[PDB]
């Protein structure tokens, strides 16, 4: 009784739904593409399948540094390639 | 296996036993339609 | 040892006698409503 | 004000929930996560 | 109303479905980031340059063993700032660092602090005695011994927990192995506000199901209550009776009752606080020094003290190459503590 | 899994459907 | 036998499809009970009829 | 009357300061037995054997042990689940070696926790009561029952029973976390949200009441004093304490009907402790938590640890050290 | 909507199935419809079953517990349990699949579709609770088709092709009982045989001749008492002892209920006759001894002397004395020494397990069969991970032993809730009380203080 129009007015609407009926799938496909496309890895700087260690590399690539941490992610990351 | 000439019912015998939940789970579409009176 | 075992299943026999007996006993009929 | 009954809202979103979880608990058995 | 603090005054209080309030400011914006900081680490964020594990829907975990983990030992204490010397403003690179760890340890933080100053802001407003704000003090205690003074107390955030459903199962075990914690009495106190808590809140609610008037026809009683009632809607006196009569003893003062329920979980909260703040300094109740003087001189004595710290020590020795990265631990097979054949 | 899903989607409908139809015919629900 | 059995198979599947929605929704019906008791009686003596027909042909491809 | 039928009316009489009543026929002495066995053995028993191989562990206080190390140690291991009665044994020296106190204790407390369950629904048809109280205390009695009966009876011995101590009861935590890893059961998670969740809504619950009590007293006196057992008026606002939950959260979030309110305050705990005593129960029979061990491979098939590898070597080292001498075979199967 | 919501029944819409109490022809429904499920299950879980089914492995390497459970009425085996033939896995599942089609017909009828009371329409069929007659001999049908359902287990063993065997000389095979034990001493004195351990109540039942004696018993018994209940209304100390109400007695059938429940969970567990181990997997007993087992041969096929070796705790490391004196394994499954089975009795002597069998009568079968159950023992994740808490992934195994004793315990343990709930209500609905308290009746306003 706060004013605002009741949700369950809204959700059994006509109206509702033909928003939503795009805007809530445009949405789910919206995140189902930046995973497929592979830009999530890259966004957050996650290994692939294929990226957590070099061929023959015996050992994690362990922050041990604070201050140039960074660099030896960076240094990690090509050591891969 | 089923004895192979019912093999083309093998999907449909894969969700049979779930269907008990099933019904459960409808006893609640109806009384959601009845609106839990 | 033997004595023992007596005394025990003869205690334990009484009070598993006075528990059924007693529940025998019009147990509905003790509440303070319909009997 | 309604058009759309609220026990069908329901029963669908419902059944929505049950399908996602539902992949979610496929993918435990198959690629990354599987063990295999 | 007057000037502007007093316009802001009047908006900041409209009643609304989801009140705001001056706390609202701090509250929303801090409680937000630090729910949407973990579920984005669940969903998208590794732990390989900070622990060598995957811990996101991404990389293949599930919602049991996703995380967001704390940041590498080397890191210590920082701050680790999207803007601070680590990260120097790569969002990336921040995340492979740990980040969004003091990212939500941080913003919870001050979220608390916020939904603290709402319960008070709530009280003032509605003219209610702020005790719902008091009791919510345990709740900060714990956050705030737990996931700031007990890493700050040792080596780097790294310690401190992650987190995550498995990743608190860790932190849990790790207390056992290296601190022995469950033998601490703050813990011990801790556990008795918890369980004695959970029994009050039982007894309490089926008591006064089970004392209540007939106020209907109905089998289903709950539609015999009105909120506007001046009547108590079961009998205490009955309630009294049979619990003195079952336990020997009884509340009679129904307001007692219910300062007590506040009184038995929000203490025994505050004083586990206490026992990790010792924690934090390996300030630990390990040990009895007369239970090892016994035992070392005594080849035959043997208590469930003893045989727990053997448990112990396996654990810290089986646990801590993965566990501890950073020390590089190498421990031959043959000296890993084990008993006969297993 | 395309023919298993299929089965468990008209199995899974049938139960509403018939609440459906009942409510469209205001039958005796 | 296996067309003959693989048509009285999936006859009888789809009869219960029918049948499965059809009986609940006639019965709690308050109009065409004249019409539906009848074919409820029809689908009833048809789908005895095509379980024995499958436990039969089933020797027959077996 | 006749002697019976006053005995009878005695036994079940509502007027006696403790209620007696037909479960309590069996209550009393099983429960006198039971704390009288307990306290003689923790001040005095000698060590037990609890595993079976003539390696015994000192439970009581003037054998070496404080409050926090004491137990009555479990039986032993070469009893497995036998009954061991006292007339068992050669002499009360033997029954004590083989850990013959902590089966007596534990039947004697079943039996007589199990009649303080049936005595709480006897009362309460004496007063003319609703009966349910007796099924909250379901909870801790199945609890109780899982440790004390269910495990050991899954496990074929009373030595992996509860033992009756305070450190005794973290060893079998931590071996049944080694055998088990309940931590990863969903059955225990729902028992940690009944009891974190019990401990926060009566946390909650208190707060909410005591802060809309009405004004009764004056600033010298405790507000306690504000309510007078047995008035007919409640004794704090329930819609001023509704007006401030509804508004902490949202308004359809927060309870103003008090039956709804307490009916929740019961249910949470009691079902989250039910599941908690039926993780034990079927961890009894050896189903175990959720596995994830290398659950999560790279693409060329290295094991990528995540947090419940971690737990896993922090299980092996409770499974390698636990009962040091007592394994001779490679698997521990029970 | 006669009775459909709270107003006019009393009962909200989560108590709703309290709304049928005196709804004999609705109520019937209820019934009949949930039979169907049972029916259902039974016969949709079977062909999904068989479906899986590779006839080469184990069954109990397959997430199986109903084929297990035709195959020890002797359906579709061989010796050693081998699997000779999957026919019969099929007609029982086909045949319940359809039965559940008539009896959900029969309850979507009278629930829906019928006389919603039964009473004006029949009055064989019609009843009410507090009619004592009526209830007893309705309870006395009930127990006829239950005597009669345990002759038909007697039939299948004696008449129509026999039991499995996991006993038969010579190995685990289908056999005939001829000779089905009869003698009260036998059949009535495992009832009074101690629960604990070495002992296991009816838990012990070794042979199908008992077991087949048994059902001879139990089926005249269920018949006969069904008779007397027909012919009987309950005597007055029965009148005086019981509530006479459906409530209450939906309340005995749920503690009874519970009661089989936890017996059902140890026999799973335990026995390993009617629950032939070739089927369910070892129990955990077996495969703990199995382990014990498979040292001893494998370590004296080393050269070591396995009755003179001393362990590390001074007991023996392979075999030692049982607290009576019997020569049984060493190690943990000292616990376990009352284990019996067909691959390891053999071994076993007056006086137990006999050191000069175990030093040259060990044959490969025994070898085999004991690596076999030592490395499927009934512990596993939820997850099906198989093996100890420890283990990596790669085998997907939980024994159909853990699956139906845990079940079986949940069930149990939540039916004597329901006891509880119910026996409770149904008192004090019987005595006016259930719905409060008499505000201006309050019993404890009448009593004395305590003090
Ligand atoms: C109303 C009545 C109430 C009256 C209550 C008081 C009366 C006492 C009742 C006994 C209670 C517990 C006894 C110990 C149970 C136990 O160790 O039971 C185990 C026994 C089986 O025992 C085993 O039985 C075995 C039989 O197998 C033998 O025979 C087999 C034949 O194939 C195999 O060969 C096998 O290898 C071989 O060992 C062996 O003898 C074992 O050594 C022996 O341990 O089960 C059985 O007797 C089956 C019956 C036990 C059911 C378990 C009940 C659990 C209670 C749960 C309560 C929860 C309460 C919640 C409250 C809230
Ligand atoms: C009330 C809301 C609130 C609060 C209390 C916080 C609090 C915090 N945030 Mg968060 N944040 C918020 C809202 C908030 N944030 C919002 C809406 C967003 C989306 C933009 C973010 C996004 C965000 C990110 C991305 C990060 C933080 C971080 C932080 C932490 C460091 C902040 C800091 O050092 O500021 C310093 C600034 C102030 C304290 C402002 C002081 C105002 C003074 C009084 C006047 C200044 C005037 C000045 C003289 C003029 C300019 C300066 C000139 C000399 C150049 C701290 C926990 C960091 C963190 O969590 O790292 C682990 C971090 O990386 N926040
Ligand atoms: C085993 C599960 C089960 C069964 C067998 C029943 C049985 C029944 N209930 Mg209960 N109920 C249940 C679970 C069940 N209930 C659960 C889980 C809840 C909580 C959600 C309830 C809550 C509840 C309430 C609140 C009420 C009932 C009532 C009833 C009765 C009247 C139903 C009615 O009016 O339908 C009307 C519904 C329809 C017309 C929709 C269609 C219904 C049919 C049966 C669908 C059949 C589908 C099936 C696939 C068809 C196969 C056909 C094939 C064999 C040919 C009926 C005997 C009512 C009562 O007591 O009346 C006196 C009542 O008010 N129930
Ligand atoms: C006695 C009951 C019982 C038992 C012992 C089993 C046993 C088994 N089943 Mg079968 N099954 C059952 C009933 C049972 N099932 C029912 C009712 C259905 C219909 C849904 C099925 C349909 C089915 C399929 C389709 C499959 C199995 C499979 C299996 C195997 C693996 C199970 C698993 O992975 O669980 C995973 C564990 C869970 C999903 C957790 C269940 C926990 C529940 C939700 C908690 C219950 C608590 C309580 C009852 C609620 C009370 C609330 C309280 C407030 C009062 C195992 C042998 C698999 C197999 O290997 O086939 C060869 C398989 O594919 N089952
Ligand atoms: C226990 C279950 C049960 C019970 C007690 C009843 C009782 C009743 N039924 Mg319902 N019904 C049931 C199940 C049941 N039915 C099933 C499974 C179906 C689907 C086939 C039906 C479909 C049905 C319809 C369509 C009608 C009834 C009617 C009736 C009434 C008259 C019956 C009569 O006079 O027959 C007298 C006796 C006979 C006709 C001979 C019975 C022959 C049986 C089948 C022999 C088999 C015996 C054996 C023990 C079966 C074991 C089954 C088990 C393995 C599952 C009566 C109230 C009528 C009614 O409601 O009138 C308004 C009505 O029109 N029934
Ligand atoms: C589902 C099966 C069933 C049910 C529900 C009933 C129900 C009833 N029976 Mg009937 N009965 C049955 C099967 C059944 N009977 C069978 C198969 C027979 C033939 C043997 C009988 C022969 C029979 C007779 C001869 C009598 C009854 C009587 C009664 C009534 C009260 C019985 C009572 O008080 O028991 C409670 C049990 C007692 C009071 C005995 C003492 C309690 C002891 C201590 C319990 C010990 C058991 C313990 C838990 C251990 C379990 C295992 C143990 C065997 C080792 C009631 C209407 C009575 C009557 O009124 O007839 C009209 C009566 O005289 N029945
Ligand atoms: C961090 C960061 C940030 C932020 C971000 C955010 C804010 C986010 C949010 C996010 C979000 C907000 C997300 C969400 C998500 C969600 C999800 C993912 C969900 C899921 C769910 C589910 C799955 C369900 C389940 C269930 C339950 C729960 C119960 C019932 C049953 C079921 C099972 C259904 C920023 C930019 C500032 C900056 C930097 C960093
Ligand atoms: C055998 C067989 C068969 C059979 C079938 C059947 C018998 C079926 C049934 C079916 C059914 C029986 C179905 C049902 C379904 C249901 C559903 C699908 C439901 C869901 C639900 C939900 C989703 C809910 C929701 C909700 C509500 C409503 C309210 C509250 C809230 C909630 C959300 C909870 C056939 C014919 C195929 C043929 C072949 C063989
Ligand atoms: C009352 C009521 C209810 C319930 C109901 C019910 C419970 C029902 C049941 C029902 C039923 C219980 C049904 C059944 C059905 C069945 C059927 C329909 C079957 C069919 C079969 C078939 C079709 C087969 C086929 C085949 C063959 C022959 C061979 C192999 C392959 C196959 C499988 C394909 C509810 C809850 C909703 C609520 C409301 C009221
Ligand atoms: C088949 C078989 C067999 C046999 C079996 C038999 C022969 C059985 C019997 C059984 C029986 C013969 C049982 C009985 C039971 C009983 C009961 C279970 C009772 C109950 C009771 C009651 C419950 C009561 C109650 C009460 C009281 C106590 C007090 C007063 C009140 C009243 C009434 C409530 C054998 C093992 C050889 C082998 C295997 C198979
Ligand atoms: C080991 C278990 C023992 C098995 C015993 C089997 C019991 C089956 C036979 C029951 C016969 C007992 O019958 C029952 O006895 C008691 C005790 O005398 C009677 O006597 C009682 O009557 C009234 C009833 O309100 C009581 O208030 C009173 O205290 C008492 O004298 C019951 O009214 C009678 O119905
Ligand atoms: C962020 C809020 C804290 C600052 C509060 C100081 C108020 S300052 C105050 O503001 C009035 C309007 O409200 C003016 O009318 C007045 O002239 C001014 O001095
Ligand atoms: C209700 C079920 C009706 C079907 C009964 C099938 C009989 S069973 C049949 O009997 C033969 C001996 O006659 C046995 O040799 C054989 O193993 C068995 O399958
Ligand atoms: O005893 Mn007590 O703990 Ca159950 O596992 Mn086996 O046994 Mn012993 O090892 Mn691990
Ligand atoms: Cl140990
Ligand atoms: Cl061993
Ligand atoms: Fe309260
Ligand atoms: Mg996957």
């Amino acid at each position: 009784t706060t004013g605002e129009r009741p949700f369950s007015d809204i959700i059994t609407s006509v109206r509702y739904w033909v928003i939503h009926s795009i805007t809530i799938p445009a949405l789910f496909i919206a995140g189902w593409l930046f995973v497929s496309t592979g830009l999530a890895y890259d966004v957050f700087g996650t290994p692939r399948p294929d990226s957590y260690y070099a061929q023959e590399q015996r050992s994690i690539p362990l922050v041990t540094d604070r201050f140039e941490a960074k660099q030896q992610v960076e240094t990690f990351l090509e050591q891969l390639k | 296996k089923l004895p192979e000439a019912y093999a083309i019912f093998d999907p449909l015998v894969d969700v049979l036993p779930v269907i008990p939940v099933l019904f459960l789970a409808l006893a609640f579409v109806w009384q959601a339609a009845v609106g839990f009176r | 040892m033997e004595t023992l075992k007596i005394t025990v299943y003869i205690v334990v026999t009484f009070f598993v006698l006075l528990f059924v007996f007693g529940f025998l006993s019009g147990d509905p009929a003790r509440n303070p409503k319909r009997k | 004000g309604g058009r759309i009954p609220l026990w069908i809202v329901a029963t669908v979103a419902g059944m929505g929930v049950i399908v996602i979880v539902g992949l979610f608990f496929y993918g435990a058995y198959a690629g990354l996560g599987s063990s295999l | 109303e007057r000037g502007w603090f007093d316009i802001l005054d009047d908006w900041l209080k409209r009643d609304r479905f989801v009140f705001v309030g001056w706390s609202g400011i701090l509250l929303f914006p801090c409680a937000y980031l630090a729910l949407g900081g973990w579920l984005t680490g669940t969903t998208f964020v590794t732990s390989w340059y900070t622990h060598g594990l995957a811990s996101s829907y991404l990389e293949g975990c599930n919602f049991l063993t996703v995380a967001v983990s704390t940041p590498a030992n080397s890191m210590g204490h920082s701050l680790l700032l999207l803007w601070g010397p680590e990260a120097q403003g790569d969002f990336t690179r921040w995340c492979q660092l740990g980040g969004l760890w003091t990212f939500i340890a941080l913003h919870g933080a001050f979220g608390l602090i916020g939904f603290m100053l709402r319960q008070f802001e709530i009280a003032r407003l509605v003219g209610v005695r702020p005790y719902n704000a008091i009791a919510f003090s345990a709740p900060i205690a714990v956050f705030v011994s737990v996931f700031l003074i007990y890493p700050l107390g040792q080596s780097s955030w790294f310690f401190a927990p992650s987190f995550g459903v498995a990743a608190i199962f860790r932190f849990l075990l790790f207390f056992q192995g290296f601190h022995n914690w469950t033998l601490n009495p703050f813990h011990m106190m801790g556990v008795a506000g918890v369980l004695g808590g959970a029994l009050l809140c039982a007894i309490h609610g089926a008591t006064v199901e089970n004392t209540l008037f007939q106020d209907g026809e109905g089998a289903s009683t709950f539609r015999a209550f009105n909120p506007t009632q001046a009547e108590e809607t079961y009998s205490m006196v009955t309630a009294n009776r049979f619990w003195s009569q079952i336990f020997g003893i009884a509340f009679s003062n129904k307001r007692w009752l219910h300062f007590f329920m506040l009184f038995v979980p929000v203490t025994g909260l505050w004083m586990s606080a206490i026992g990790v703040v010792g924690l934090a300094l390996n300030l630990r109740s390990y040990d009895f020094i007369s239970q090892e003087i016994r035992a070392a001189e005594d080849p035959e004595f043997e208590t469930f003290y003893t045989k727990n710290l053997l448990l112990n020590e396996g654990i810290r020795a089986w646990m801590a190459p993965q566990d501890q990265p950073h020390e590089n631990f190498v421990f031959p097979e043959e000296v890993l503590p084990r008993g006969n054949a297993l | 899994v395309i023919a298993q899903l299929t089965m468990i989607a008209m199995i899974g409908i049938a139960g509403p459907m018939i609440i459906f139809l009942l409510a469209v015919r205001r039958g005796n629900l | 036998m296996t067309i003959l059995f693989q048509l009285a198979l999936a006859a009888l599947v789809i009869l219960s499809f029918v049948m499965v929605i059809g009986v609940p929704v006639a019965y709690a019906s308050p109009q065409d009970w004249d019409r539906s008791k009848q074919l409820i009686f029809l689908g009833s003596g048809l789908w005895i009829a095509l379980v024995l027909v499958v436990g039969v042909l089933n020797f027959f491809v077996v | 009357a006749n002697l019976w039928e006053r005995f009878c009316n005695w036994v079940t009489s509502t007027d006696n300061r403790l209620y007696v009543g037909w479960f309590g026929v069996i209550m009393i002495p099983t429960l006198l037995a039971a704390t009288i066995c307990f306290v003689i053995a923790f001040i005095a028993a000698p060590p037990v054997d609890i595993d079976g191989i003539r390696e015994p562990v000192s439970g009581s206080l003037l054998y070496g042990n404080n409050i926090i190390t004491g137990a009555v140690v479990p039986s032993s291991n070469a009893i497995g689940l036998h009954f061991y009665p006292i007339w068992e044994a050669a002499s009360l020296d033997e029954w004590l070696y083989n850990g013959g106190p902590y089966q007596l204790i534990i039947f004697h407390f079943l039996l007589g926790a199990s009649c303080y369950m049936g005595r709480q629904w006897e009362l309460s048809y004496r007063l003319g009561m609703r009966p349910w109280i007796c099924v909250a205390y379901s909870a801790p009695l199945a609890s109780a029952f899982a440790v004390f009966l269910i495990y050991p009876i899954g496990q074929g011995s009373f030595s992996d029973g509860m033992p009756l101590g305070i450190s005794g009861t973290f060893n079998f935590m931590i071996v049944f976390q080694a055998e088990h890893n309940i931590l990863m059961h969903p059955f225990h998670q729902l028992g940690v949200a009944g009891v974190f969740g019990g401990a926060l809504f009566c946390a909650m619950h208190g707060s909410l009441v005591t802060s809309s009590l009405i004004r009764e007293t004056t600033e010298t006196e405790s507000a306690n004093y504000g309510y007078k057992f047995g008035q007919e008026e409640e004794t704090y606002n329930i819609v001023a304490a509704h007006g401030y939950f509804g508004r902490l959260i949202f308004q359809y979030a927060s309870f103003n009907n008090s039956r709804s309110l307490h009916f929740f305050l019961a249910a949470w705990p009691v079902v989250g402790v039910w599941f908690a005593a039926l993780g034990i129960s079927t961890m009894a029979f050896n189903l175990n938590g959720f596995n994830f061990n290398h659950s999560v491979i790279d693409a060329k098939g290295n094991v990528i640890n995540t947090w419940a590898d971690i737990i896993n070597r922090a299980n092996l080292g409770m499974e390698v050290m636990h009962e040091r001498n007592a394994h001779n075979f490679p698997l521990d199967l029970a | 909507a006669t009775n459909r919501d709270q107003e006019s029944s009393g009962f909200a819409w989560w108590a709703g199935n309290a709304r049928l109490i005196n709804l004999s022809g609705k109520l019937l429904g209820a019934h009949v419809a949930h039979a169907g499920l049972i029916v259902f299950w039974a016969g949709a879980m079977t062909l999904f079953e068989l479906a899986h089914f590779i006839p080469e492995k184990p069954m109990y390497e397959q997430g199986l517990i109903l084929i297990p459970h035709i195959a020890t009425l002797g359906w579709g085996v061989g010796p050693g349990g081998e699997v000779v033939d999957t026919f019969p896995f099929f007609v029982v599942g086909v045949v319940h699949l359809i039965s559940s089609a008539v009896l959900g017909f029969g309850g979507v009828y009278h629930a829906i579709r019928g006389p919603e009371t039964l009473e004006e329409y029949s009055s064989f069929f019609g009843y009410d609770w507090k009619d004592k007659n009526k209830m007893t001999t309705i309870l006395g049908f009930h127990l006829i088709v239950l005597g009669i359902g345990a002759l038909l287990l007697v039939a299948k063993a004696m008449f129509f092709g026999g039991l499995y065997d996991t006993w038969a000389p010579g190995g685990g095979d289908v056999r005939v009982i001829t000779n089905p034990t009869l003698d009260p001493r036998v059949i009535f004195g495992y009832l009074l045989k101690s629960p604990f351990g070495g002992e296991g109540w009816i838990v012990s039942v070794n042979n199908l001749e008992d077991v087949v004696g048994g059902h001879i018993w139990i089926g005249l018994i269920c018949i006969a008492g069904g008779i007397w209940h027909i012919l009987t209304t309950p005597f007055g100390w029965a009148r005086r002892a019981f509530i006479w109400s459906g409530e209450a007695y939906l309340s005995y059938s749920l503690g009874a209920l519970s009661m089989m429940g936890f017996i059902a969970t140890c026999f799973v567990w335990f026995n390993n006759t009617v629950y032939p181990s070739e089927f369910y997997g070892p129990t955990g007993p077996e495969a703990s001894q199995a382990q014990a087992m498979t040292f001893l041969i494998r370590d004296q096929k080393l050269g070591a002397n396995v009755g003179s070796a001393q362990g590390p705790t001074g007991l023996g490391k392979y075999l030692m004395r049982s607290p009576t004196g019997e020569i049984i394994f060493g190690g943990e499954t000292m616990r376990f020494w009352d284990f019996r089975g067909p691959w390891l009795e053999p071994l076993r002597g007056p006086n137990g397990l006999d050191l000069n069998k175990i030093k040259n009568d060990i044959q490969p079968w025994q070898e085999r069969r004991a690596a076999e159950y030592m490395t499927h023992a009934p512990l596993g994740s939820l997850n099906s991970v198989g093996g100890v808490a420890t283990e990596i992934n790669s085998v997907n195994f939980v024994s159909p032993r853990s699956w139906l004793a845990t079940s079986h315990f949940v069930l149990a343990f939540f039916f004597l809730v329901g006891h509880l709930w119910h026996a409770g209500r149904a008192r004090a609905a019987a005595a006016g009380f259930e719905k409060g308290i008499d505000r201006e009746s309050e019993p404890v306003l009448s009593m004395p203080s305590l003090d």
